[PDB]
């Protein structure tokens, strides 16, 4: 897809979600 | 413990 | 998810519930990653040993849920199955190897703000993303403790652990097709995916261009966050060539 792991509610608007920046700060 | 769906989806 | 915490609503829209027509209920989790694909581990559908053989007419797809039992009016959007798929090398009497399945959706689900597939990875995806250390995310509406249900879907961040340390937690030979993630005794925090939570995506979001893609899918584990136990997952990427000619096959 070309939209795909875009999300509506975070990335879309980019609003990005309470956890997300553990992931990130782990690679 | 779950709701009732609409009857549609079977 | 055992030690998960609540989701934010639209936090994982390409999470899928795979729900029982009679008796009503849940059986794993699943993932959206087209208009008419779900993804899920091929044990939801077939294990023998637990005495599962599923056919598409005893199944409903249900997307866009955050709830965990009361039917979402106007959010969520069920599905019938058209065609079961499952990996015709999957070793479900040995160690689920190959632990993977397709369900092609009777018709075409619209997207929306809680409804919108993830990225499945590529040879640079997988190979950049999935190294130890690097945490992926578990979703689900399973088990909260390995022996209850939760309200609302639940979310964990979960390291992915060394191919030694996952080999040398278990007595089940590994193979390349998985990966183990989870804490180790020591490291502090802890967290996993439980009963009700299989079939469901462990996905990353690349930090090149934001997406999510799914890594991995929850494919089995001894309990539910046990000291020195781990959680293992079906290697997506490694199986895609699967998932591509089934869906570039019979798929739209
Ligand atoms: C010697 C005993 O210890 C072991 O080595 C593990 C044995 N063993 C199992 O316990 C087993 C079998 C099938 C399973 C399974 C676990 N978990 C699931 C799916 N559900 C969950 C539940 C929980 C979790 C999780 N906590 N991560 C994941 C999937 N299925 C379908 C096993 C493992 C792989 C293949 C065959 N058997």
């Amino acid at each position: 897809e070309a939209d795909c792991g875009l999300r509506p509610l975070f990335e879309k608007k980019s609003l990005e979600d309470k956890t997300e920046r553990e992931l990130l700060e782990s690679y | 413990d779950f709701e009732e769906i609409p009857e549609e989806y079977l | 998810i055992v030690e998960g915490s609540d989701a934010e609503i639209g936090m994982s829209p390409w999470q899928v519930m795979l729900f029982r027509k009679s008796p009503q209920e849940l059986l794993c989790g699943a993932s959206l990653i087209s208009d008419r694909w779900v993804l899920t581990a091929a044990h939801c559908l077939l294990y023998p040993p637990w005495d599962k053989n599923f056919t598409e007419n005893d199944l409903l797809v249900r997307i866009g849920k955050h709830s965990r039992t009361r039917y979402e009016r106007n959010i969520e959007k069920i599905s019938m199955l058209e065609k079961i798929y499952i990996h015709p090398r999957y070793n479900w009497r040995e160690n689920l190897d190959r632990d993977i399945a397709l369900m092609k959706l009777k018709k075409p689900v619209a997207f929306s703000d809680y409804i919108h597939p993830v990225c499945l990875p590529d040879r640079e995806t997988a190979a950049s993303l999935l190294q130890a250390g690097y945490k992926g995310r578990v979703t689900g509406w399973g088990n909260l403790k390995e022996t209850g249900q939760p309200s609302v879907l639940q979310v964990v961040n979960l390291p992915i652990v060394e191919r030694p340390v996952c080999k040398d937690s278990t007595r089940i030979r590994i193979t390349d097709n998985m990966f183990c993630a989870g804490y180790k005794p020591d490291e502090g925090k802890r967290g996993d995916a439980c009963e009700g939570d299989s079939g469901g995506p462990f996905v990353m979001k690349s930090p090149f261009n934001n997406r999510w893609y799914q890594m991995g899918i929850v494919s089995w584990g001894e309990g539910c966050d046990r000291d020195g136990k781990y959680g293992f997952y079906t290697h997506v990427f490694r199986l895609k060539k699967w998932i591509q000619k089934v869906i570039d096959q019979f798929g739209e």
